[PDB]
RNA sequence: UAUACAAUUAUCAUAUUAAAUUGUUAAGUGUUGAUUUAACCAAUAAAAAUAUAAAUAAUUUUUAUUUGUUUUUAAACACCAUUAGGUAUAUGCAAAUAUAAAAUUAUAGUAAUUAUAAAUUAUAUUAAAAAGGUAUUGUUGCCCACCAAUUUUUAUAAUAAAAAUAACGUGCAGUAAUUAAUAUAUUUAUAAAAAUAUAUUUUUUUUUUUU
């Protein structure tokens, strides 16, 4: 037929029950939002909801990866801007254009270059939209607690260590020097919660 | 009282405060002196200390350090912030992979426009537009060539940036290099 | 139109499709066409009815006696995938059919891992790709 | 070895070095136990300035090195006696010689599981290397193999 | 230990959720907790566990006719050796005694 | 090689037991070893309860030896009274294992 | 020796020595010391025997 | 008024096959003074780094044992109060989320329910692109305690407790909400609550594979 399966006429086309009793999802997804900008939800380039996710988190760095314009930016020309540098300040008798001149044509390859390179990145965009990012559909992986299984499976370690009884519980602190402050008979380091 | 080194308070200038430990030559950091670094001869000390504080920087020492020794933080913020800096790293590796494995893509396909500009020129004539001394009858033309290719590669000395550190109001975080909002 | 898409997938998109000269398989392609014109099947439905179709037994086995990792020559399937366009009457023009599953294919050869697709995008399904970066879209 | 200790001592005049040394190896005597090797190093600068019985801090220290075979009970007396010698500004000690860190981890020893007797018979110079070894010593290890195997029963079963 | 870590149920959410208690529920009955703790500091409770006795029954201290705070309402009826006893007890319970471990101090305490 | 075997069983557990105690003697709180000093005890009454039904001088032999007579007291009168002290030897298939004829005349 | 990491021949001394990498000073030598601070910054100078030159 | 839980995966208080426990190290003086802080005030400042193996699995420990409260400041930081101090971290006591359960509240007679998460909410320096709502035409949105009357049940603690509730007066506690919230602990108090000690995201993210 004439277009998408997955939207009708009126919008998304409703599958789950979720869409039936709140239909404003059908239609609205946000500011960025067409109508054939339905089923698609990612809203076209430089536009509002067009970023791409990566195990959910969106991609808002991409200038940052092929160093344009970041501040760990790669750049093209620097023995020769020393170079220059060096002979402005070293005497002013002589004066050299030689540098300025082997500068010069630096920068002038320097712009189809960089041209080059962000083309290259627009197509890294279009790649990673079409085989990688999963639209914003999966799982932030990026915040701690994301990962609290993990950390319980570690926990839970410490607790069987324990004759299976304190979960969550750690060593209390003790001092910046109770080893050496406390009189003997009393524990000068901490022990395991279990053993209090 | 007495305060740590890396304390706010440490060393003190007042009509009381007297500073601890002998203070020149063999001295109170005697064993203590995180780095050292002779001065080459002909060679300012700001590009020495830009390389060091660089490094600290990049190898994120000198977080660690403006992070523990300005406020205390309990062992949950501290365990949270660490291993949430380490999450957030493992996401954006997982993302560079991504990137390179895109680049050296293009990169291949940059060779193979290549390969096409060789059958196209012929192999020799591509490489004369490489900059291949097909044109030296002598020595010295050689010579010449290499001398140049000598002065490119000797590199000058790089002045890395390091970004300044934000004195805030409260100081939420001491870490601060940027004005971005952060999560405590 | 999407028709073409189809058959791009089912020439560029499998690994060892058998000998696609054989009657056997190449009814199996004519008739799975055939089906998503006239919108019967849907176009998963008919790459994976294609996939899952049966071509000989001990499959594999006898593909150890031709391929080493199992990729086949692609000839025999655009032959007769262009074939099957032109027999069924697909197109009005008669070229037409040959043509643009050629050309779909040439323009893909450009891109990065082409012969691979992701498989929620790779056809029908609730939420899609736009226009532009459908895969073997004229729009591309 | 069983036992050993890094001793960093105070650089006195030899009879007091010499008195002290003595008092040690006679606390080891006593206490029922043997020396495998008392070795001696030089008067060496270390990294941290040490603070003797004076509190006066030390730029130098004399380095001696202690190879003990004791029981584990009274080496707890020496222990303590050699902690609070006055001319021992510091004792390191190891007791990790007879099971060290390279051994026993899934299987990795072939031909036998955990044979102790290994690392008993050893010193702790070829359990923890020094830093002057080099490629040279593969050499000479095993012309003091082979040499060793060829020896062995004949000088044992000659008495 | 032996006073109540919630009133009331405090995780109710749904099934699965993965929390044991919600910002919402969790507030309410912090307010909940919150009130009957300040009464208890307020009116100056104090109870007792006496050994060899019924323990589950616990003597009420804070009502005790010299300890009770009220002017008008009849107190309680305890023995009067143990209820000396008792006196006693929360009197030189008050101050810390060097040698003896630190142990927490309030106004609501006398 | 016998290991398993019940005497044997009691006499390593009550060794490893009375090593547990004075260790806790000295230093007082671990209470890891508080409770495998218990469990010990729990496995040692378990090895010696089916000892004096399989042989039972060695029984009182190792209970001489090593003094534990305080883990084979019943623990409540309770449970002893309902006759659940005696009740383990039949759990453990030795009830009927006497052999009479060497003692106690059958008739 | 074959899969070796180590140099075998006679090695360099001044690949082993402690105080091979680290300073050398002299009797006659200043010592400046500048303390960053958050809000404040100073210097001071140090005879090598120890005793203050400047405030 | 009687009239049919689950048993494959269910978060607040009935634990249970476990290897620990014990280590005496560091740090300190030259001299005439604006350190710390968004801002006040007291007023010497430096510091306390080492241990694996081994312990066998189950069958009668449930009145036993056990879950961050700890002598010594003539030692500090830290915290609390304010020029006059307190305190400064597991030898007494102390079961307790890691789930065995039958619609919310409520000491197990009170009201008729409650709780809940992905729709929607314009400004976080890319060669413009990442973001939250207890509201529901949505911040001029909602809500929170004390402070009066009354209604009703009772296990009557300064002035009983609990539930209905639509005044008056304080404020502004909460919705990442004007020092983020949540739970436990201890202290504090016109009232929401606030300070500190731990855990934690039902808070918003910012990302060195030996430099
Ligand atoms: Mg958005
Ligand atoms: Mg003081
Ligand atoms: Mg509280
Ligand atoms: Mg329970
Ligand atoms: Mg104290
Ligand atoms: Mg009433
Ligand atoms: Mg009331
Ligand atoms: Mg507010
Ligand atoms: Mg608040
Ligand atoms: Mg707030
Ligand atoms: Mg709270
Ligand atoms: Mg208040
Ligand atoms: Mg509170």
């Amino acid at each position: 037929r004439q277009h998408d399966s997955g939207v009708n006429q009126y919008g998304l086309k409703p599958t789950n029950a979720y869409d039936y009793i709140n239909p404003t999802n059908l239609i609205n997804f946000g500011r960025g939002t067409t109508f054939d900008n339905l089923g698609v939800r990612r809203a076209g380039r430089g536009e509002i909801d067009s970023s791409p996710s990566h195990s959910g988190s969106p991609v808002f760095t991409q200038a940052k990866l092929i160093g344009l314009s970041g501040e760990e930016q790669l750049t093209m020309c620097q023995s020769e801007t020393m170079a220059l540098r060096l002979c402005m300040a070293k005497a002013g008798k002589e004066t050299c254009e030689r540098e300025s001149r082997a500068l010069d044509s630096c920068l002038g390859r320097v712009g189809h270059l960089r041209r080059a390179m962000s083309e290259a990145c627009w197509e890294f965009n279009d790649w990673f939209i079409q085989n990688v990012s999963d639209n914003h559909t999966k799982p932030f992986q990026h915040r701690p607690h994301d990962w609290r299984h993990f950390y319980a499976q570690e926990k839970l370690v410490r607790e069987r260590q324990q004759n299976g009884h304190a979960y969550g519980r750690r060593p209390k602190q003790f001092s910046f020097g109770a080893r050496y402050v406390k009189t003997d008979g009393y524990g000068k380091r901490p022990r395991l919660p279990y053993n209090k | 009282g007495g305060y740590m080194m890396y304390h706010r308070k440490a060393m003190g200038t007042m009509k009381y405060s007297k500073w601890k430990g002998a203070h020149g030559g063999i001295s109170h950091f005697y064993g203590r002196t995180p780095m050292v670094e002779e001065v080459r001869p002909n060679e300012p000390i700001t590009l020495v200390d830009r390389r060091i504080m660089h490094y600290v920087h990049h190898s994120r020492l000198r977080h660690f350090q403006l992070f523990r020794s300005y406020q205390e933080k309990s062992n949950s913020t501290e365990c949270k912030l660490r291993e949430g800096e380490m999450l957030r790293r493992r996401w954006h590796r997982r993302l560079q992979k991504s990137f390179i494995a895109f680049m050296q893509f293009k990169t291949m396909k940059v060779l193979e426009d290549q390969a096409r500009l060789v059958n196209t020129y012929g192999q020799a004539a591509v490489n004369a537009a490489l900059g291949d001394p097909w044109n030296a009858t002598d020595n010295v033309a050689r010579e010449r060539k290499s001398a140049a290719v000598r002065r490119q590669v000797r590199a000058l000395p790089m002045v890395n940036v390091v970004p300044k550190h934000v004195a805030t109001m409260k100081q939420i975080h001491n870490d601060r290099f940027n004005y971005r909002w952060r999560v405590n | 139109d999407d028709m073409f898409i189809w058959l791009c997938h089912t020439a560029m998109s499998v690994l060892n499709p058998g000998d696609m000269r054989s009657r056997l398989i190449y009814n199996h392609l004519r008739i799975l066409a055939e089906s998503v014109a006239s919108g019967e099947m849907t176009q998963r439905t008919a790459f994976r009815f294609f996939e899952s179709a049966v071509r000989s037994p001990a499959y594999r086995e006898i593909a150890k006696r031709q391929l080493e990792g199992g990729a086949a020559t692609r000839l025999a399937g655009i032959s007769a995938a262009a074939d099957v366009m032109r027999r069924m009457g697909l197109t009005r023009r008669p070229m037409s059919s040959y043509f643009e599953l050629y050309q779909r294919i040439v323009e893909r050869s450009e891109a990065m891992t082409p012969w691979g697709f992701p498989p929620l995008f790779q056809f029908e399904e609730r939420l899609s790709l736009e226009p532009r970066l459908k895969f073997f879209s004229r729009a591309s | 070895v069983f036992y050993s200790f890094v001793l960093v001592m105070k650089p006195r005049q030899r009879r007091f070095t010499s008195q002290a040394l003595r008092e040690i190896g006679v606390a080891v005597y006593s206490n029922g136990g043997l020396i495998r090797s008392i070795t001696n190093e030089g008067i060496m600068r270390p990294y941290s300035r040490f603070r003797d019985a004076d509190n006066t801090p030390l730029t130098y220290a004399r380095y001696i090195i202690l190879q003990l075979d004791m029981g584990e009970e009274e080496m707890g007396k020496v222990d303590k006696i050699i902690r609070e010698h006055q001319d021992v500004l510091m004792a390191l000690k190891l007791n990790n010689l007879e099971r060290p860190v390279g051994i026993r981890s899934g299987n990795k020893e072939l031909q036998a599981a955990y044979f102790p007797l290994d690392t008993f018979t050893r010193l702790e110079e070829e359990i923890n290397w020094s830093p002057q070894t080099s490629a040279d010593i593969y050499t000479q290890l095993e012309m003091n193999w082979k040499e060793f195997s060829r020896t062995r029963w004949s000088s044992f079963l000659r008495n | 230990r032996w006073a109540a870590k919630f009133y009331g149920q405090v995780t109710f959410g749904p099934r699965n959720y993965p929390y044991p208690s919600s910002r919402w529920l969790a507030r309410r009955f912090q307010m909940k907790k919150h009130r009957i703790i300040k009464r208890f500091r307020f009116r100056r409770y104090k109870l007792a566990a006496v050994a060899n006795l019924p323990f589950a029954k616990m003597i009420r201290v804070g009502m005790l006719p010299e300890l009770k705070s009220s002017k008008t309402k009849r107190g309680d009826v305890v023995d009067p050796t143990l209820s000396g006893q008792l006196v006693s007890a929360v009197k030189n319970t008050g101050e810390k005694r060097k040698g003896q471990r630190t142990r927490p101090k309030s106004k609501y305490q006398v | 090689f016998d290991t398993t075997s019940p005497a044997v069983l009691a006499v390593k557990r009550a060794l490893k037991c009375r090593v547990l105690r004075n260790h806790l003697l000295t230093n007082p709180h671990n209470n890891i070893i508080k409770t495998v000093l218990a469990n010990t005890e729990r496995k040692l009454n378990h090895a010696l309860r089916r000892l004096r039904k399989v042989d039972f001088k060695k029984y009182w032999e190792i209970i001489r030896d090593h003094d534990v007579q305080d883990i084979l007291q019943p623990p409540n009168l309770v449970t002893y009274r309902q006759g659940s002290y005696w009740k383990y030897d039949w759990n453990a298939g030795l009830a009927i294992s006497t052999n009479l004829a060497d003692v106690m005349d059958p008739r | 020796v074959k899969n070796s990491e180590m140099t075998q021949g006679p090695v360099d001394y001044s690949q082993l020595d402690m105080w091979g990498e680290m300073p050398r000073y002299t009797s006659d030598m200043v010592f400046l010391y500048l303390v960053s601070r958050r809000r404040n910054t100073y210097a001071v100078a140090y005879t090598y025997e120890g005793k203050r030159i400047l405030n």
